């Protein structure tokens, strides 16, 4: 079987700019075909026998090469462009695809939005209690966050969920929820959320006081 | 044209059959051959199968062989696939993709085209659950500015083809949806509305939430919290 | 590496097959367009081609009836065998061989069938005087080499009509032995008198009432005799079981066919039964006489071992006739047949001697070589025959059949059976030319170039006007035009010199040393 | 090779009378080609098969025949103490008609006669007798050499010499040029054979009506041989003549004996007066050598070549080493005083008891190329098993070893199709010999017409050499210098009688040798390999000249410089006249 890696995982770009993706096969297959999938899950056609544009496809995208290493070439980039692209190659008679390239988008620095919420009078009347912080907009996505109880951290029960980049404004979400029994929430007064970004060094800090109404 | 219509998400516990459905509308379905492509949730699409519509000629992938094997029929122009003997680690979505003739690139005889809406596959020996939605209003102590937040968690359920929105899709603005996490074998997410402080609480907020498996929808409206 | 097969049929399934019988066939369709589909089988399951996919059929010689040959011939409850195996059930693939053994072996103690045709002309009288005894005679002595004898008679002098028989005076077609003293019978031309008898005395009663006749030239017309005694099997009263012997004796030439015509008798000789309730050749005046080879051609279906038992100034004429009917015999007969009991037992010891075997129904793509496995183990090559064998002695035969090409009906049927023996060989013959592929092929099919060649065995077969792997493009305009770039750069040579260059896409010629491949032919 | 096959003309005589036995063709005192069939089955006036001879007039659409009436009752005469008598029921009556300008001699071979006087009688046998009638004039006149008087003791006492009286004269007769009419006896002198030759005048001139028993005065027969060999070798079975000897003063009398030498067979060509000159031995026991021959010069050199018939040849195949079939003989004369060797040609037929060979019959030019040319026939051959008439060609080494054409027999099965045959006259006077085939099973007689041939001739003219550093053309609709030349075609067809409407297609094809992918110049009307292009040359005796424009490709686009560039034109007819010739030419040229 012939192995197909694609070197560039993850790329972003500007709006306006040359933007390069390579897949180099193992055994030397002549032509190279590659989809793009959006997020939805629908990979559709874009190229086939590497250099010949599916219909639909504007006159932006090119592909060149030939041998072992193909390469994928997009010109004035927008941000209609920003998928994942694979290649295939069914030269060999297992036609195998390539692992994937994800291209993102460049924007302007903007600093995470902070909001914490406590357990809700259902959920403490179910036996438990979840407490959660949510931070929206930030920019670039690699952010820390941190939950403190009654100034001690906690690292068990802790669950984290990202975002996809969305295609209006370009900006990730964050949600921290931990979950604990009703009693042991009790017992612990003062709880914190803590979000740790490239914006600004000192972490944004946002604490709650429980039975405080 | 040419639409390629896949079936719903199927839920199977391990050891059983699946019975995956690809129905093709437009062109000959004689004249066009159909495969089938797996996709894992860590990127990856492989190979499966092969099917010719006029005479079941099904060449295999590597080492799938016996767990899929693929039919046709042409009276209802549709094309099966059956998934035999399933364990855990088969939960990906699988799609079916047809196959450019007269050109076929040349020699690269791959040109596929037109794959189907895809059909996730979920693997469990659990039951399906009702969920349990929790609304979230503002900290009292936390200092108030021109914007406010409302949550909106569900949890303990199974698996989460959902649509979830605010006000029955009034409000657009400011949604945010979050992938489900996997944890004590449920599916939990959480879904934040943001508006300015003069919508909120003047104005009536509804977290609305329907599971089409167990025909549950749930309606939740925002308040904020008593002394 | 390469072979034959590998650079010979590269367009069809049905060419791949003819080309050898090593030859095989992917018919795997996930192959990325254009793949050696057509060469050995080993390198095929080497080329990830399916297991399931691959179509290569087997010759093979097998037997369905292989009953054991028989030691003794009497009890024969109809279940006596001298050939085995008897049925074989053979698939040739085209331009190949195959090859199978056959054991042919004389039972003892074979019950035997004797006719006694006589002529009966009127020189041909004092031997009716030392004929009246052998019923009882011919008994004794052939009691010792079988255990049921069968023994019948005839007669036969010329066809009575115009030149042949007097007709005049008017008291001369009653007798025609009017100006001689004596008289004798009036002229026929053959009279069957005793059928087939296990009665031995039946023969003297029914030999002692004859008289003889009178015809005006000296040959006589005993082939239509012969011919009467041969095909009126219900009358005569052949067995199925037994040795068929026609004991056929007489003193002067014979009339061909053709030699009527002087009687004004043209109609040929349909080799038909004509003897009627009266015990007489009806047809007689009406047609012609038998040739040479419907006569062998009847003794041959019919399994009858002739014996030409004549007088000596005819001896050879008679021995050149025996040598364009195969499984004859001559033998001197006396003036007055006074030795023909002798003659009787050597011509049965010579026909029970040899074994030949014949052909029947071989059709004209198969060909056959015989070779002999005759007593102790001596291969004798082309030979199909074994001379100075005895009673209960066995042979073997081993035969190679070739086919040349693929025969339009894929079912035929042959024998081989030694002559003179009812057991036969049955060979059915299947010919395996096309491949399962071919039977399930779409036409007018959009995989090749929108309906414009037939789309069979995962291989596009277009006929004149198109191209290609797919039929892509037409050769009308394709020697003038500006496609020549076939190489990354000008000055570099067409396919680097390796391969043949297509409507700009460049194929690679074979090479012995392995397999070319690649966009511009410049793998290996 | 041009004989109509689709549009035949039938004639029908009555049923059950075997019409069409034996024919011949009859030129009366005008010219008018009549045709004269045998029927020996014919009844008579008691209502007893007598037989009969039709003389057919030539209409184009066939149908029922006339009859000649001749005498058909019983004859007796007492002359001195004897009593003759002569027997004509089943007499066989038209069983060999053979014509003479205007005279038809048609033989009752079978016809019986007997002489009565006081107790002894000479017994009945069948003597045999030939009736001559002349049409248009109605003269009649009988002819019979083997009536004798003799009784039968003297016949027995003298070991039965000079036995004339199985004759059966009138088996097979031919006349000859200088006006003799030869007869074969194959019974005469107990079925030995002899052969009976007289002029027809004088035949004619001592004929006085009611007298049975006459002889001629220049009558000369065969003589008998005690050889065994001879006996019962029906000597005159079949009878031909010709000139083998160089002295056109004399005639050649050619013999065939099918059961000569315990039935070897042999064909005997004697001289006008029965001395041998060479015999002819048969190569297989019983394959019936002999029983037709015919003299024709089928090699184009003024000598004549005999064709000898073997109806049942049995040949060796593969499975089976024997198998009936038939042959044919082809000795061809050589020069001086040489003796007529092994055989030139063997033909054999190929369907299983076919009886090829059994009717041989010199056909004339049939399509006026210089050579002459024979048909046999197969009676029961085919794959039908009906019939077939075979047409072989004669070239200046002999004959073609295949039959320029196969006719089938439109008769069901058992017409016994070329029994008898008939060529070389003309009978619609359109240029051409026909034939006329009989088949006595069916009772009807099928006449074949020869269609008028058509010789082609084609020419080819190209440049000896080409030069590529030289360019004057350029392509349509473009510009690009290539190297260029023009191509003459010349096509004409030429023959006897031809219609007026003909056309024919032409086929021009370039680079014959490579490949269509590899053809390295094409044409500058196309861009195309070859073309294919219509003909009309109806009343055009020049031939029709066209000269077309051809280019080469680019010097890279081809690697071969050193293989010659083959041009061929092929000539066809479009898809009423069979066209044979100079048809294809090919011409070649090379930088
Ligand atoms: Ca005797
Ligand atoms: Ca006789
Ligand atoms: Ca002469
Ligand atoms: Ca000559
Ligand atoms: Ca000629
Ligand atoms: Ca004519
Ligand atoms: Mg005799």
């Amino acid at each position: 079987q012939i192995v197909l890696t694609q070197s560039p995982a993850i790329m972003s770009a500007s709006p306006g700019e040359k933007v390069t993706m390579t897949c180099s096969a193992s055994s030397s297959v002549s032509y190279m075909h590659w989809y793009q999938q959006k997020s939805g899950t629908s990979p559709k056609r874009w190229i086939y026998d590497t250099s010949k544009l599916a219909s639909g496809v504007p006159a932006r995208f090119s592909g060149s090469g030939s041998g072992t290493s193909y390469s994928l070439t997009i010109s004035s980039m927008e941000a209609e462009d920003a998928a994942t692209y694979y290649c295939q190659q069914w030269s060999s008679k297992p036609p195998t695809f390539g692992a994937g390239t994800k291209l993102e988008l460049k924007w302007a620095d903007a600093a995470p939005t902070v909001s914490i919420f406590p357990p809700s009078s259902e959920q403490l009347t179910s036996g438990g209690a979840s407490v959660v912080c949510f931070l929206n907009n930030f920019y670039p996505k690699d952010i820390n966050v941190k939950w403190k109880i009654d100034g001690s951290e906690r690292q068990n029960g802790v669950l984290n969920s990202w975002t996809d980049q969305d295609s209006k404004d370009s900006t990730y979400s964050m949600s921290s929820t931990l979950t604990l029994t009703k009693d042991e929430y009790e017992r612990h007064n003062s709880y914190t959320c803590e979000a740790t970004h490239k914006t600004s060094t000192s972490p944004i800090v946002k604490s709650f006081n429980r039975n405080e109404c | 044209e040419v639409q390629l219509q896949e079936s719903g998400a199927e839920l199977a516990k391990p050891g059983a059959s699946v019975k995956m459905s690809c129905k093709a509308s437009g062109y000959t379905f004689t004249d066009y051959w159909m495969h089938w492509v797996k996709q894992r949730p860590g990127q990856g699409l492989e190979w499966i199968g092969y099917i010719n519509p006029s005479t079941g000629y099904t060449e295999y992938n590597q080492k799938f062989k016996d767990k899929a094997t693929l039919t046709a029929d042409k009276s209802s122009s549709t094309a099966y696939m059956q998934l035999s003997s399933l364990t855990s680690e088969d939960s990906a979505v699988y799609y079916c993709a047809r196959w450019r003739g007269v050109y076929r690139s040349d020699v690269h005889y791959y040109a596929m085209d037109y794959w189907g809406q895809g059909t996730s596959v979920t693997v469990s020996s659990a039951k399906t659950t009702a969920p349990s939605v929790y609304p979230l209003a503002p900290v009292c102590g936390d200092t108030t500015g021109s914007s406010v937040t409302l949550g909106c968690l569900v949890k303990g359920y199974f698996p989460e083809p959902v649509t979830l929105t605010w006000n029955s899709g009034s409000l657009s603005s400011g949604v945010h949806t979050f992938p489900a996490v996997l944890q004590s074998d449920l599916y939990t997410l959480s879904s934040s509305v943001t508006v300015t402080s003069s919508a909120a609480p003047s104005q009536s907020i509804t977290c609305n939430v329907a599971h089409p498996a167990s025909s549950t929808k749930v309606d939740k409206k925002i308040e904020p919290r008593g002394p | 590496g390469p072979n034959i097969c590998t650079t010979r049929g590269v367009s069809s399934c049905q060419q791949c097959l003819a080309v050898s019988p090593m030859c095989a066939w992917c018919s795997d369709e996930a192959l990325p367009l254009g793949s050696p589909r057509c060469d050995l089988k080993e390198n095929l399951l080497k080329d990830n081609c399916a297991p399931e996919s691959i179509e290569f059929p087997v010759s093979e010689a097998r037997v369905l009836e292989d009953r054991p040959l028989s030691d003794k011939g009497s009890g024969d409850s109809s279940q006596v065998t001298q050939v085995s195996p008897q049925r074989i059930a053979l698939r040739l693939r085209p331009d190949d061989s195959k090859n199978f053994s056959i054991q042919v072996r004389q039972v003892e103690d074979y019950p035997v069938d004797i006719y006694y045709l006589m002529d009966l002309s009127y020189s041909m009288k004092d031997d009716l005087w030392s004929i009246q005894n052998l019923g009882t005679k011919l008994a004794t002595q052939m009691r010792k080499l079988t255990s049921n004898l069968r023994i019948g008679f005839g007669a036969f002098v010329d066809k009575p009509v115009s030149p042949y028989m007097y007709i005049s005076p008017p008291e001369a077609l009653e007798n025609p032995c009017y100006d001689m003293k004596t008289t004798c019978l009036p002229m026929f031309g053959y009279k069957h008198v005793l059928t087939l008898t296990d009665q031995v005395t039946r023969f003297n009663e029914e030999v002692k009432k004859q008289s003889v006749s009178r015809n005006r030239d000296a040959p006589e017309g005993g082939f239509d005799a012969i011919m009467q005694a041969t095909v009126c099997d219900e009358k005569i009263g052949w067995r199925n079981d037994a040795s068929h012997l026609l004991v056929f004796t007489t003193d002067a030439k014979t009339h061909i066919a053709l030699d009527g015509r002087l009687a004004g008798i043209v109609q040929p000789n349909d080799g038909q039964c004509h003897v009627g309730s009266d015990n007489h050749y009806s047809a007689s005046t009406t047609m012609d006489y038998p040739s040479l080879g419907l006569m062998t051609e009847k003794l041959s279906q019919k399994n009858i071992n002739l014996i030409f038992a004549v007088t000596e100034n005819v001896v050879n004429l008679y021995q050149n006739y025996s040598e364009l009917i195969p499984g004859t015999t001559v033998g001197v007969l006396s003036m007055d047949s006074s030795n023909v009991l002798q003659l009787i037992v050597d011509a049965y010891g010579k026909i029970r001697s040899k074994v030949e075997l014949e052909v029947r129904d071989l059709p004209e793509e198969l060909s056959l070589s015989f070779n002999a496995t005759c007593l102790n183990n001596e291969v004798i090559p082309g030979l199909k025959s074994c001379m100075g064998l005895k009673i209960g002695d066995t042979v073997s035969f081993s035969i190679e059949a070739k086919v040349r090409g693929c025969p339009q009906e894929k079912e035929k049927s042959f024998t081989i059976k030694p002559v003179g023996f009812k057991d036969s060989l049955i060979v059915q013959v299947t010919f395996d030319c096309d491949c399962a592929c071919q039977a399930q092929a779409e036409p007018n099919s959009h995989r090749c170039n929108n309906g414009n060649g037939t789309f069979e065995c995962g291989v596009c077969r277009c006929g004149p006007g198109w191209l290609g792997s797919q039929c892509e493009c037409s050769e009308e305009d394709y020697r003038p035009s500006q496609q020549d770039e076939c190489s990354p750069r000008e000055g570099q040579p067409v396919c680097s010199q390796r391969g043949e260059c297509l409507c700009g896409q460049c194929v690679c010629h074979s090479s012995d040393f392995g397999k070319i491949t690649g966009k511009y032919c410049e793998c290996d | 090779l041009n004989l109509d096959p689709v549009q035949l003309t039938f004639y029908a005589g009555p049923n059950g009378s075997q019409f069409g036995f034996s024919l011949d063709f009859h030129k009366d005192s005008h010219g008018r080609v009549a045709i004269v069939v045998g029927a020996p089955r014919t009844l008579g006036p008691s209502q007893e098969e007598t037989g009969g001879v039709f003389l057919c007039p030539w209409r184009a659409e066939g149908g029922q025949c006339p009859s000649l009436l001749f005498d058909l009752r019983d004859e007796t005469r007492n002359v001195g103490s004897q009593t003759l008598q002569t027997f004509k029921a089943r007499q066989g009556l038209g069983a060999s008609v053979v014509s003479w300008s205007d005279v038809i001699v048609a033989c009752a071979p079978w016809q019986h006669w007997n002489v009565l006087e006081k107790t002894e009688e000479a017994e009945k046998t069948p003597v045999g007798s030939c009736f001559l009638a002349q049409p248009e004039s109605g003269r009649r006149a009988e002819y019979s050499p083997c009536r004798g008087n003799t009784l039968s003791r003297i016949y027995v006492e003298n070991d039965f010499s000079w036995d004339k009286r199985y004759c059966e004269a009138g088996f097979s007769s031919v006349v000859t040029q200088a006006g003799e009419l030869v007869l074969g006896a194959p019974g005469g002198y107990y079925f030995l054979g002899l052969l009976a030759q007289a002029p027809v005048a004088d035949i004619f001139s001592s004929y006085r009506p009611g007298i049975l028993l006459w002889h001629v005065s220049s009558q000369s027969l065969s003589f008998d041989s005690s050889n065994p060999e001879y006996f019962d070798g029906y000597w005159g079975y079949s009878v031909a003549v010709g000139e083998f000897d160089g002295d056109l003063n004399t005639t050649e009398y050619v013999v065939g004996a099918p059961t000569w030498s315990w039935t070897l067979g042999a064909v005997e060509i004697l001289d006008s007066y029965y001395q041998r000159l060479h015999r002819l031995r048969g190569e297989q026991m019983a394959s019936y050598f002999g029983h037709s021959v015919a003299v024709t010069d089928v090699n184009g050199d003024g000598r004549h070549d005999l064709l000898v018939g073997a109806p049942l040849y049995m040949e060796s195949r593969a499975d089976r080493k024997l198998a009936e079939v038939g042959r044919v003989y082809l000795f061809l004369q050589p020069r001086g005083p040489h003796a007529l060797g092994a055989p030139s040609l063997l033909l054999t037929g190929t369907q299983l008891y076919g009886r090829f060979g059994s009717a041989i019959a010199p056909l004339g030019d049939l399509d006026r190329d210089g050579y002459n040319d024979i048909a046999v026939a197969a009676p029961y051959g085919g794959p039908s098993g009906r019939g077939q008439v075979l047409v072989f060609l004669g070239q200046s080494e002999g004959l073609r070893s295949r039959p320029s054409q196969v006719l089938d027999s439109p008769f069901p099965t058992g017409s016994a199709f070329g029994f008898s045959l008939r060529g070389a006259v003309d009978i619609d006077d359109n240029g051409y010999p026909d034939l006329i085939v009989g088949a006595y099973g069916a009772n009807q007689v099928a006449v074949y017409r020869a269609q008028p041939v058509v010789k082609a001739s084609v020419q080819l003219l190209v440049q000896d050499s080409l030069n590529p550093a030289v360019k004057s053309c350029v392509l349509p609709q473009t510009k690009t210098p290539v190297s260029c030349f023009n191509i003459q075609m010349c096509v004409g067809a030429t023959g006897h009688n031809i219609p007026q409407k003909l056309s024919l297609n032409a086929e021009l094809q370039l680079d014959r040798q490579k490949p269509r992918q590899g053809r390295r110049v094409l044409l500058l009307g196309s861009q195309q390999a070859g073309t294919t292009l219509n003909l009309d040359l109806g009343g055009k005796h020049s031939p029709i000249c066209h000269t077309t424009m051809a280019f080469l490709r680019d010097e890279a686009d081809f690697r071969d410089k050193l293989s010659p560039i083959v041009l061929s034109l092929n000539v066809s007819l479009p898809p009423a006249v069979v066209l044979h010739g100079d048809t294809h030419v090919q011409e070649q040229t090379r930088i």
